[PDB]
């Protein structure tokens, strides 16, 4: 699950389960990042299409 | 361009096998596709490689389990709570074949419900 | 008695770590499985039990 | 029209469901209850065991 | 070509390819065809996909 | 006899005492390789099965940051976090072809 | 669906794992067998003062 979430085979010599917590956090904030940044860039192209 | 250009070459290689790499009109935009593919086809390839490697955990892990509350049922409730009627069974198939399609973590209503 | 048999049940399962018979291992308590079957009420109630 | 009686018929569905799951949680807040007194029972058997 | 723009985006969902992009390019619109059954709708790999 | 008896004194209460500070469901041990015993409490389905078990904490709070039902099955976990990393490329993509055609 | 929502997370909260009841049980059941066995050794070293 951490190689799942961290992508980086970074060999952490100690994985935790309060850092397994973070990274998955991790990731729905970047999805939800993600679709706030494209709400914006919606909104964008509607301000210029009007 | 050079190492984008090597990385799509051996993905290439890997994909097609021992079939030869098809001829294909290579500029700035086809490379750029390949690549995004290349780089995404790696991504998903680890991810999935991952789960399958998990859910063969897992298949063991249940089978162990399963043998466990069968000899636990058998020695406490003897082999006479396999032997339901016809409508027992079928209630029982019905229950479970409803959390399998919710796919729920047991047969409680609290898990049900919320599914 | 239904009550009685699961938990006989289950307590016995904890003491059999279905491991390998080592003819050596030392029980939990030092309680064997029949020590356990003989605190099952008596083979009439069971059998009305299961029925 | 149609979909302001599908609508009506998912508020009545969900006002059936809510009635009943209101039901199963009195039910078992009730349940809990007595399972703690159970718990207090058995509590006194393993003393006398002691 | 627009049959295969659409067999090439309904497979390969990410791929943002215009029907430019396989008109100055048709060897390279044949080579995804073939990519798209050793490739899984998902972007995986059919055979780890089948597995 | 005065050696052997006195080891053997108290011996009832010695017992209790250690048996008292056990956890009953580590005993528990279950083979899924056939040749390793492994406490049912430490197998990866049992983390969500019981709200005592050790990791139940743990992985509530991994459940709840992925956005994933704690009605679902534990096997569910990996294939969900799998499908959202495959989410995250797409609106990636998305912005991106957007951000180009404006 | 808040109301619904609401109900729903009660329920779960409400999942009654009498576990600690049932570790009682289990626990009450294994000493009772232990003592029966200690009582047994008992009678034996009576045996033994006697003669």
């Amino acid at each position: 699950l951490y190689q799942l979430l961290d992508g980086d085979n970074t060999q952490k010599l100690f994985r935790t389960y309060d850092g397994l917590e973070s990274v998955a956090q991790k990731l729905s904030q970047d999805i939800a990042s993600m679709r706030d940044q494209l709400e914006v860039s919606e909104q964008e192209h509607s301000l210029l299409l009007s | 361009m050079d190492e984008k250009s090597t990385k799509i070459i051996m993905w290439l290689k890997k994909m097609f096998g021992d079939k030869p790499l098809p001829p294909y009109e290579v500029n700035t935009r086809t490379m750029e596709i390949l690549y995004q593919l290349a780089e995404w086809n790696e991504a998903r390839d680890k991810d999935l490689s991952l789960v399958t490697e998990d859910l063969k955990l897992k298949s063991a892990e249940v089978k162990a389990e399963a043998k466990y509350l069968q000899d636990l049922l058998t020695e406490g409730l003897g082999p006479s709570y396999t032997n339901l009627s016809r409508m027992g069974n079928n209630y029982l198939n019905q229950i479970v074949d409803s959390c399998l399609a919710l796919e729920l973590k047991n047969s409680s209503l609290s898990s049900y419900i919320p599914a | 008695g239904l009550q009685q048999c699961m938990l006989v049940s289950e307590c016995s399962r904890l003491l059999t770590a279905d491991s390998v018979p080592p003819s050596d291992s030392t029980s939990i308590l030092g309680l064997d499985k029949q020590d356990l079957l003989d605190l099952l009420p008596p083979n009439m109630l069971v059998l009305w039990v299961r029925d | 029209e149609e979909e302001v009686k599908a609508l009506q018929k998912q508020k009545n569905l969900h006002i059936r469901r809510r009635n009943k799951l209101q039901m199963v949680e009195s039910g078992n807040r009730q349940m809990c209850l007595k399972s703690k007194d159970k718990e207090e029972e058995t509590g006194r058997a393993f003393q006398e065991v002691l | 070509m627009a049959q295969t723009l659409q067999y090439v985006s309904s497979r390969l969902s990410m791929l943002q390819i215009d029907e430019e992009d396989l008109e100055r390019n048709a060897q390279f619109g044949k080579v995804l065809i073939e990519l798209c059954p050793l490739l899984g709708p998902n972007g995986g790999s059919a055979n780890l996909n089948r597995e | 006899i005065i050696q052997e008896s006195q080891r053997l004194q108290d011996s009832i209460q010695k017992e209790v005492k250690h048996f008292s500070a056990i956890c009953l469901p580590a005993l528990l041990k279950v083979s899924t390789d056939g040749f390793n015993l492994l406490p049912s409490r430490e197998l990866s389905i049992n983390r969500m099965s019981n709200t005592h078990a050790p990791y139940y904490g743990i992985f509530k709070g991994i459940y709840e940051s992925v956005r994933l039902p704690l009605y679902k099955a534990p096997e569910s976990v990996l294939s969900h976090v799998a499908d959202m990393k495959k989410q995250l490329f797409f609106l990636r993509s998305q912005l991106s072809s957007r951000s180009e055609a404006i | 669906q808040e109301q619904i929502q609401t109900a729903e997370r009660e329920i779960v909260g409400q999942d009654l794992n009498c576990e600690r009841a049932q570790d009682l049980c289990r626990r009450s059941l294994l000493l009772r067998a232990f003592n029966k066995k200690r009582e047994e050794e008992c009678e034996a070293l009576c045996q033994s003062n006697k003669k």
